[PDB]
């Protein structure tokens, strides 16, 4: 799903996505604390990707909808 | 043991050198989560669903109709079709095949540990033979028909044109059409 | 492995359906496996019985589009409401539930294990089937007649209140058209 | 039927509620054949 | 894979054997009776599963396998409602006007002189008016065809052979082990997801597609049967587009994050809808969404197969403090290894929740035409109120058990249970004196203003015009809700509801709901209904910390959850079980209900339900007279009780005869339970002895010897007739009062 022409729309969610993804933690593993990037991919493979984009997704859904509520988009 | 697909990627350990079909390809590891037979089930079931429906919506939009359907493009066929009432009878072989075949196969390759493969329905009426060579035939066939109907799909959405499902036509496909001149002023 | 012969890709792996050719017509035909749920006799109890009725109701529906007695001016669609007011509807209901009673006790008996073989009451009077080698085929027989009939039994009753026609129960452009026309269709008929 | 579904069936409860069922449906249709009776 | 499917194959055989051999769970009851206990120990120990077997598994399975037949049960209950509904109602003629035509959907057979309970309920039909408010719960529905509420019915019944057939499949054929049932992580997870959210989800898009333009097509003045079916509604974006200008753009704006276009269907303005005097459907509709993706949001949090998620061992044994030594250390080991534990807990929120449903659902009328129902309003507030009140006792019983069955000193070695346990004294000594002094003033108050007004001294009475008790906090919070839309809920039209203060919402003449205005009277009855709840708590809060041990018997543990006594020594030990704990605290329990139930139904019927005439003149029930004759018992007495029950006596040779019959039924029941509650077993025992010998002169000795009635089981007795007759009285004589007027 994409918004309708909208390339602010698009800059919030994937930010969002990145900087949940950058600053998630499982089991006190997180790229940001320090913790590799290739046994991340082993130890958790496709759940790392899918809660971290989860998670960005709400967030991104939130500062959207704020930021429309406000006025920017 | 890099990926032969991604030579950068390591190798999915669950894609060996058999189910025809393997490049190496499979970026996420989906393998290790998604049972391997139930995603060839589920591939090979789009692949022959998007065949069949790239070579009927083709064989609408050139003008191919059957006595007293509507007489409209592929787009608003689907729309035509329900207006008229009859789309709903389509289920019923869909429904009969799916459930009395899909439910049981699908179920018996989670279940059943000796099982047949995910497109092996063992249909086979005529003999052609499900060889190895076949197999690879079938599944390059479906991965391009799955991109072509999503192509076909789409373009057609945003034109509302003609077979070529460009916005002008074939000409699109070959610029050499398009007004060489322009090209020849710069030699 | 033992494949089902009437599906194939998937096993016999119902074995709730119990060894092959147990039963007549035995094909393994079991997709959604309500034998790992309910008992084998008594759902081939249930098939027969509804096999038998179906080709008898089958019958009784044609003959009642064709004839019926007098009295009964009634058509087929609607001597169901006009008997029950009329009160034949009773009669059938008490003999049949009679005899049902009856069949009830024979099933609880039967899945208790008795003797009893699921459909049968070994009412062949005309003597067609003392013969044992004839007894597994005209079982066959018997069952295939009473599937055919159960579909044409639903195919009756559904294109007869569907159309509104008698015993070929079929549109005015099947019966005073031409269905096997070649030239140019228009976009009604 | 069972010869111990029979012995269920003649428990005290069951035959209690069914012959308690039993006269209260006679009384019943008695009072509906024969309603509003003072004297004999 | 830790979360997985482990089943046994064929566990117990499925006969009518055991059937034949009563009291088979148990090893005593099993040998055969003797005497006339036997029975009543036999139904006693029937659900007893703790104590017939030593398994958790199998205790398990039993449970599910109950759990599987109740809903059934329950199944078949709602199946009966909609049958009763297509078949035996007039709720055709009620959806032509729903005013002037009173609900009936019960049918009486005339056999005996009892047709005269048909009363005349408007719509040239028949029968029992109807108080439970399904009509216009299915109006709510869009279900105004009668077919449809047929069909319901079926389904209904279809789903309840289900449910018997999943009952005897997972108990006789699929038997899930213990390690299937303490996956709590994964029941915690899907239950918060796929029940909660999904069927919040699942029925805001019925409400959406169907409830919401059969509604408003109901309120434009469209009579039902020119409405266009729910099937021609569901596929067509033209018709909702229509009657709601956002189907145009389709669910292209619900992927683009573009949410305001729905606001047409999606609102929070809040209010009551002005045609039926209930909230919008369309707010209730967007309140489902909310719901639904936050319980979907949050069936996401603990720990399955996959490494994302929560432990609810680390989460709980994280929580410590100074004051509290281990904090909850253990009682997750409790609570996954006991089912007294879980039923002490969701027995609690459960009644908890169904007296917030009786509180939300009178201020806030969720249904169209049931604001100006009074009798539907009162049935489902007093009955909300009595079964959340049933149930917040169970759940002290059922603490009391685990504390004496399942409780292991071990295990619970300085948390938080063990140093409740360790200072219970403190605890029960200060409620104890929070209960007298709450009951000393709010008591006294009244015993006060009795006294005053019967010296003729009204100038020293507590009242508004004399000294004044005003509840300056009820109404500062009540001043605030008024003042939210705009302030703190800018995105508001209208309050959240009107008893908060606002304006008269008025249907046809009634008020529907109007601004609830607070006393000394309602300062007075609130910190009534405070005391009564502090007492019952004392009471349940004892039984269950004292269940183990005490002071006067050091052993209580040994003798069991329920027994009568530990003999006359010690001065007299009567009663000392937790069964005798909840025992006497379902009486006050039932005091406080009933106590509740009164200060609604005066409060109601004498400020807020009434009529409306030309230029806004408001004539309530009774008069208003709540604010100046609550203050004295008398006042109750004279002007509650003797003035409202004239309708359920007068109501011979009417249509409401059979509540006034239900009355004295009800008095003499309740009457009848004091000859338990009063009397002891040996009377009865040597009254027994003398019945006997003469049956043994007559050789009419029966084989089974007659016994008096246990202990516990005399109370018990006396405990249920008493609650059967004061609820039996309450409810006929606030049906008999609330209908016919
Ligand atoms: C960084 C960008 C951003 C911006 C500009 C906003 C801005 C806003 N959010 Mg928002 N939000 C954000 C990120 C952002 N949010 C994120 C990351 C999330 C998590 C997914 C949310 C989740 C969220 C929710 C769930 C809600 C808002 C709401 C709001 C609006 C009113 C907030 C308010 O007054 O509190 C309210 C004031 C209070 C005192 C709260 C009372 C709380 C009681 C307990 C209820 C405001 C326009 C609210 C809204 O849309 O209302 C119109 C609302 O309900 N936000
Ligand atoms: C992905 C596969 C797919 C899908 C979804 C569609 C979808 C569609 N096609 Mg299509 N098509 C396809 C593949 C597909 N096509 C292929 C591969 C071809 C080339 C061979 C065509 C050639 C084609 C033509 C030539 C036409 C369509 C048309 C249509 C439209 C109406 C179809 C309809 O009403 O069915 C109705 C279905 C039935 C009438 C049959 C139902 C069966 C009945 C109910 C009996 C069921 C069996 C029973 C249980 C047992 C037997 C009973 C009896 C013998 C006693 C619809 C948009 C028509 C249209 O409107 O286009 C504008 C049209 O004219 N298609
Ligand atoms: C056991 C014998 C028996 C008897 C006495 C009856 C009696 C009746 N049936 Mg009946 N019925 C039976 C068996 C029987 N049924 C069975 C086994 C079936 C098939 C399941 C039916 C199916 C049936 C239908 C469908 C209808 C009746 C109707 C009737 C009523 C006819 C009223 C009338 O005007 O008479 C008509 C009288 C005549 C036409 C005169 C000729 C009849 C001759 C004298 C009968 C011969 C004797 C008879 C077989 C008794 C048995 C004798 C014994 C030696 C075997 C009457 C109550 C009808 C009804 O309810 O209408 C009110 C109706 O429509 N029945
Ligand atoms: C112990 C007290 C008592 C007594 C003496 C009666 C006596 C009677 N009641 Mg009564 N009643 C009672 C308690 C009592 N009831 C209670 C507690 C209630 C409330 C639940 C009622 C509610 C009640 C109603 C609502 C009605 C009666 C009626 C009757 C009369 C019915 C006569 C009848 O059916 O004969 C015929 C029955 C028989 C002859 C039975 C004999 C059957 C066997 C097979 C005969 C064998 C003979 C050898 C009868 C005078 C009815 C009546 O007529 O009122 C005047 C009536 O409508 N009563
Ligand atoms: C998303 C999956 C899901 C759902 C919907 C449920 C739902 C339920 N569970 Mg359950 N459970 C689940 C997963 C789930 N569970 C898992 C994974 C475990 C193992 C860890 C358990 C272990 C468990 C136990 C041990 C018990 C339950 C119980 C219950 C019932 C609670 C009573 C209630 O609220 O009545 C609400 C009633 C209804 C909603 C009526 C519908 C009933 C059906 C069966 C619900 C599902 C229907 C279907 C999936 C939806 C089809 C949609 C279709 C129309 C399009 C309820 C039916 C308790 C119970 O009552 O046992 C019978 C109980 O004791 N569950
Ligand atoms: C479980 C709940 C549920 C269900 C079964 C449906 C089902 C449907 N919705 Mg829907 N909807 C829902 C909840 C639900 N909705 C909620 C909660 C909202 C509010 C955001 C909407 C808002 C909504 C709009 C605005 C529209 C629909 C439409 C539709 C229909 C076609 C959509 C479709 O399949 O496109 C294919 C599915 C995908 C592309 C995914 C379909 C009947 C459309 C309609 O009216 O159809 C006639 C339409 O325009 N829905
Ligand atoms: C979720 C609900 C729930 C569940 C599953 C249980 C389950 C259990 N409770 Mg429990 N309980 C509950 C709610 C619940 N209770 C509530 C709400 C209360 C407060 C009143 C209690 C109070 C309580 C006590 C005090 C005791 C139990 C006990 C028990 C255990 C054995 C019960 C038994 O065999 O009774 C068998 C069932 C019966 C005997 C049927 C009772 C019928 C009632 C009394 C009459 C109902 C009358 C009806 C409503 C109206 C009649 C109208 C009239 C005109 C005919 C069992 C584990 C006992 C135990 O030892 O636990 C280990 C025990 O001593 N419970
Ligand atoms: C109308 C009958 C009645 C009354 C007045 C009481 C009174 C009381 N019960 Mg109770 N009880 C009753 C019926 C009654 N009960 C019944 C029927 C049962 C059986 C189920 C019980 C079971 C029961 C239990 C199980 C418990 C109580 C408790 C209590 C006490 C609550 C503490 C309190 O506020 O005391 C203050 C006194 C009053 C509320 C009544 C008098 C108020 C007057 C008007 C004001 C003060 C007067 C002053 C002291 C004296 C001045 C006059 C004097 C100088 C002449 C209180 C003594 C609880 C208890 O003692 O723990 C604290 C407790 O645990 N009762
Ligand atoms: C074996 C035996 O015994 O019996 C047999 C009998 C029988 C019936 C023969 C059997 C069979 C097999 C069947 C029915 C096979 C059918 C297979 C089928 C129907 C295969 C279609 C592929 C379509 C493709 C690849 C489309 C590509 C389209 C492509 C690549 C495009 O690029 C299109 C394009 O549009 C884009 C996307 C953008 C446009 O701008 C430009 C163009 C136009 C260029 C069974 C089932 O096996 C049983
Ligand atoms: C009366 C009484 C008994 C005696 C009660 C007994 C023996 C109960 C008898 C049960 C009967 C047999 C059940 C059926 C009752 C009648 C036969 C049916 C009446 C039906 C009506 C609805 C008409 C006790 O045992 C007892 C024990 C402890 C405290 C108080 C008491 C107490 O008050």
């Amino acid at each position: 799903p994409i918004p309708q022409f909208n390339p602010a729309k698009a800059f919030i969610m994937m930010f969002s996505n990145i900087l949940i993804i950058c600053t998630m933690s499982i089991q006190g593993k997180s790229l940001a604390r320090g913790t590799p990037h290739d046994e991340m991919v082993e130890s958790f493979g496709i759940t790392w990707l899918l809660a971290g984009t989860s998670l960005g997704h709400i967030v991104g859904a939130g500062a959207i909808l704020g930021c429309t509520a406000a006025g920017f988009l | 043991a890099k990926s032969k697909a991604i030579p950068f990627l390591d190798a999915p350990p669950a894609l060996d050198g058999t189910m025809a079909g393997d490049k190496g390809f499979d970026p996420l590891l989906l393998s290790n989560v998604v049972p391997i037979q139930w995603a060839r089930e589920a591939e090979l079931k789009h692949a022959r669903i998007c065949m069949l429906a790239v070579v009927g919506w083709v064989t609408v939009d050139l003008g191919f109709t059957v006595p007293y359907a509507p007489q409209v493009s592929s787009l608003a066929a689907h729309d035509a079709a329900v207006d008229k009432g009859v789309f709903l009878g389509l289920l019923i072989p869909i429904a009969l095949v799916e459930v009395l075949a899909g439910i049981p196969k699908c179920f018996q390759i989670m279940n059943e540990p000796d099982a047949s493969p995910g497109g092996d329905y063992k249909f086979d009426p005529l003999g052609i033979g499900a060889s190895a060579e076949m197999q690879e035939k079938e599944i390059s066939n479906g991965r391009l028909a799955m991109l072509a109907f999503s192509g076909i799909v789409t373009q057609a959405a945003l034109t509302q044109g003609p077979f070529p499902y460009t916005y002008n036509g074939v000409e699109d496909l070959v610029p050499p059409m398009q007004s060489v001149q322009g090209a020849l002023s710069i030699l | 492995a033992a494949a089902a012969p009437a599906t194939e890709e998937a096993e016999e792996a119902e074995e709730s359906l119990g060894p092959v050719g147990a039963l007549v017509g035995d094909v393994g035909f079991d997709p959604l496996g309500f034998t790992e749920i309910l008992p084998l006799a008594w759902l081939r109890e249930a098939e027969i019985k509804h096999c038998r009725t179906a080709m008898l109701a089958t019958f009784g529906f044609a003959f009642t589009d064709f004839w019926h007695f007098p009295g009964f001016d009634y058509t087929t669609l609607e001597a169901h409401d006009a008997v029950i007011a009329q009160g034949g509807m009773s009669q059938l209901l008490l003999w049949i539930g009679l005899l049902e009673v009856f069949s009830a006790i024979s099933i609880d008996q039967m899945l208790r294990g008795s003797g009893r073989e699921p459909g049968d009451y070994g009412f062949d009077p005309l003597g067609f089937a003392s013969d044992p080698a004839k007894k597994a085929d005209l079982q066959m027989k018997e069952l295939a007649n009473g599937r055919l009939a159960m579909f044409a039994f639903g195919g009756f009753v559904t294109q007869s209140v569907l159309t509104g026609n008698t015993f070929p129960y079929l549109f005015d452009y099947q019966t005073a058209g031409d269905i096997v026309a070649i030239a140019a269709q228009g976009a009604s008929p | 039927m069972s010869k111990d579904l029979l012995k269920y069936l003649s428990t005290a409860p069951v035959l209690l509620t069914a012959w308690m069922s039993l006269t209260a449906g006679m009384i019943i249709e008695i009072q509906r054949f024969f309603p509003d009776s003072l004297s004999f | 894979s830790k979360v997985r499917v482990i089943v046994d194959k064929d566990p117990v055989a499925t006969s009518f054997e055991k059937w034949a051999q009563p009291g088979h769970f148990s090893r005593t009851l099993a040998k055969g009776p003797k005497t006339t206990t036997w029975i009543w120990n036999l139904h006693a120990d029937a659900h007893d599963f703790d104590s017939q077997t030593s398994s958790l598994e199998d205790i398990s399975r039993k449970i599910f396998s109950a759990h599987f037949g109740q809903l059934a049960i329950i199944f078949l209950w709602v199946s009966q409602a909609y049958f009763h509904g297509a078949r035996f109602s007039n709720y055709s003629a009620w959806l032509l006007n729903p005013t002037s035509i009173k609900p009936s959907a019960q049918v009486v057979w005339p056999v005996v002189g009892q047709e005269i309970l048909n009363g005349d309920v408007g719509g040239g039909f028949s029968g029992v008016q109807i108080t439970s408010g399904v009509f216009q719960m299915w109006r709510a529905s869009g279900i105004t065809n009668e077919t449809e509420l047929y069909w319901t019915a079926m389904g209904g019944l279809m789903m309840s052979a289900l449910m018997v057939f999943a009952g005897w499949f997972h108990y006789h054929k699929a038997a899930p082990k213990l390690e299937w049932f303490q996956n709590v992580e994964s029941m915690m997870n899907h239950h918060l997801a796929g029940l909660l959210g999904l069927g919040c989800l699942s029925w805001s898009g019925h409400q959406i597609h169907i409830s919401l333009p059969i509604n408003k097509l109901l309120d434009a003045g469209v009579a039902p049967q020119e409405i266009p079916l729910p099937h021609e509604l569901l596929f067509n974006q033209d018709l909702m587009a229509q009657l709601y200008p956002s189907f145009k753009k389709g669910l292209l704006p619900f992927f683009t994050l573009n949410w305001g276009e729905y606001s047409d269907f999606l609102t929070f303005k809040g209010g009551l809808n002005p045609i039926t005097g209930s909230l919008w459907l369309s707010d209730t509709a967007h309140h489902h969404l909310a719901l639904a993706v936050l319980f979907i949001f949050a069936g996401h949090m603990y720990r399955t197969n996959w490494g994302i998620g929560h432990s609810m061992k680390e989460i709980l044994e994280a929580h410590k403090g100074p004051l509290t030594g281990e904090g909850h250390k253990g009682l997750y080991e409790i609570l996954t290894t006991s089912w007294h534990a879980q039923l002490a807990i969701n027995l609690a929120m459960m009644g908890s929740l169904s007296i917030i449903v009786a509180h939300h659902m009178y201020a806030m009328p969720p249904y169209p035409y049931i604001a100006v129902d009074y009798p539907t309003q009162l049935s489902l507030f007093t009955h909300h109120m009595w079964i959340g009140g049933f149930c917040v006792c169970g759940a002290a019983a059922h603490g009391a058990i685990f504390m004496v069955r399942d409780y292991s000193p071990v295990q619970s070695y300085n948390n938080l249970l063990d140093r409740v346990l360790r200072h219970r004294d403190a605890i029960i000594s200060h409620l104890n004196w929070v209960c007298i002094f709450l009951g000393t003033h709010s008591f006294g108050l009244y015993i006060h203003n009795d006294t005053m007004r019967a010296l003729g001294r009204p100038q020293d009475m507590f009242s508004d015009k004399a000294i004044q008790l005003q509840p300056i906090f009820a109404k500062w919070v009540q001043s605030l809700h008024t003042l939210a839309p705009g302030n703190t809920a800018p995105n508001s039209l209208a309050t959240a509801s009107y008893a908060f203060g606002g304006d008269v919402v008025a249907v046809n003449g009634k008020i529907a709901m109007m601004p609830i205005q607070l006393g000394t009277a309602d300062f007075l009855v609130h910190h009534i209904h405070a005391f009564t709840i502090h007492v019952t708590v004392l009471i349940l809060l004892k039984g269950v910390l004292f269940a183990r041990s005490s002071r006067l018997i050091p052993d209580k543990a040994n003798l069991g959850f329920r027994f009568p006594c530990d003999g006359p020594g010690r001065g007299g030990t009567c009663q000392v079980s937790a069964w005798d704990h909840i025992f006497l605290g379902l009486f006050w329990m039932y005091n406080c209900i009933s106590v509740v139930i009164f200060h609604f139904s005066w409060k109601m019927q004498s400020d807020v339900w009434g009529t409306i005439s030309e230029k806004g003149k408001i004539t309530h029930i009774t008069g208003g007279n709540f604010a100046n004759s609550a203050l004295t018992i008398n006042g109750w007495l004279r002007d509650f009780l003797w003035s409202q029950a004239s309708q359920v006596i007068q109501s011979y040779g009417s249509a409401l005869s059979a509540y006034g019959i239900i009355f004295l039924g009800a008095h003499f029941i309740w009457a009848f339970s004091l000859m338990f509650l009063f009397s002891g077993r040996g009377y009865w025992q040597e009254l027994i002895e003398s019945v006997v010998w003469a049956h043994n002169k007559l050789k009419l000795a029966p084989a089974i010897q007659p016994r008096a009635l246990s202990i516990t089981q005399g109370r018990a007795v006396g405990l249920a007739h008493y609650l059967l007759g004061g609820i039996g009285t309450t409810w006929s004589f606030f049906l008999a009062r609330i209908i016919s007027v």
